[PDB]
């Protein structure tokens, strides 16, 4: 149930990548950014590709084979649209200042879940 | 504290279909974090509507059988139910004025 | 599977985009306006190897669009039924 450090690492580390890359910053509540960021490590641990954690799915391997819903999204990467609120573009309400979140940030914000 | 009622395949019928006045069910995942955020909105508004609308929270990743004959597919859905009928669904998180108006249309 | 059939029709038909929509993963150009512009559906990716998937965008559609000192660049972008218009 719990995703292993070397997953949450990896997408953490993406996550840090990805937002300075498409220019856009994490959201001002950042207990998001971790939730969002463990759910990703989960999915890719379970079935190799960190599908997208605020989707329900019918047939998670067909989604992983097609990867339309492998993040980034292809929503993401076409038109610059995160629902997770992972990846917030400056003009988001909810997007903060920050393209940075360490592991210690994921670690006390998602502590006691 | 009294906090939301589950429901569950196993219960959908019984407890929302079945019931008597409109049920809210609020469809969120354990790893998503709008899902999260918008936790202590459903349950303020739960309080707000106590004895006028029933709240229930199902786990899509516990449940999966109701979201897909719901085609529930972006976390967080609300959904209203009346007499066993999908009345109102409400996609992602939203501001409590937009949930409250939503909310106050089933008296 | 009506709903898959009369969109597995559409696979092929030249369509135009009628609502302003920007795509930002062309190569080499940062961002592209859509609205107007003419291409045709390569894809209906709700059907996968026999499988369903849960796209929110279901049509690829191919475009070619031309660019200053360099020549027509090709790329795809998904779209929804709402947001293009078949033509003729
Ligand atoms: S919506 Fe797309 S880009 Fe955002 S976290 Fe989910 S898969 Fe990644
Ligand atoms: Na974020
Ligand atoms: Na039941």
């Amino acid at each position: 149930t719990e995703p292993s450090e070397k997953s949450v690492e990896i997408m953490r580390k993406f996550s840090e990548q990805y937002a300075r890359r498409s220019g856009t910053y994490f959201c001002v509540d950042k207990g998001v950014t971790s939730v969002v960021i463990k759910g990703l490590a989960e999915h890719k641990d379970s079935y190799g590709a960190p599908l997208c954690p605020c989707r329900h799915y019918d047939d998670k391997a067909a989604e992983v084979g097609q990867g339309f819903w492998n993040c980034p999204c292809v929503p993401m990467r076409e038109r610059k649209e995160c629902h997770c609120m992972l990846f917030l573009t400056p003009d988001n309400d909810f997007a903060g200042k920050d393209q940075t979140i360490t592991s210690d940030e994921i670690k006390e914000t998602t502590a006691n879940m | 504290t009294t906090d939301i009622q589950v429901v569950n395949d196993s219960t959908w019928d019984s407890l929302v279909l079945k019931a008597t006045g409109p049920v809210v069910v609020d469809f969120w995942a354990p790893w998503c974090g709008p899902s999260k955020m918008i936790d202590p909105l459903v349950n303020d508004l739960a309080q707000h509507y106590t004895g006028k609308i029933k709240f229930y929270k199902l786990n899509t990743d516990e449940s999966p059988n109701t979201p897909g004959q719901y085609g529930v597919r972006s976390i967080p859905t609300i959904m209203i139910f009346v007499g066993g009928e999908k009345k109102d669904t409400i996609i992602g998180a939203v501001p409590k004025t937009t949930l409250t108006s939503s909310l106050d249309k089933f008296l | 599977t009506e709903e898959d059939e009369k969109a597995k029709e559409k696979i092929g038909a030249r369509v135009r985009v009628t609502v302003p929509l920007k795509v930002y993963h062309v190569v080499r150009v940062p961002e592209v306006e859509l609205m107007g512009m003419e291409g045709f559906i390569k894809d209906y990716v709700v059907l996968w190897k026999g499988k369903k998937i849960s796209a929110n965008l279901p049509f690829k559609v191919q475009f070619v669009k031309e660019i200053e000192g360099r020549g027509p660049v090709k790329f795809f972008t998904h779209l929804k039924e709402d947001e293009f218009e078949l033509i003729d």
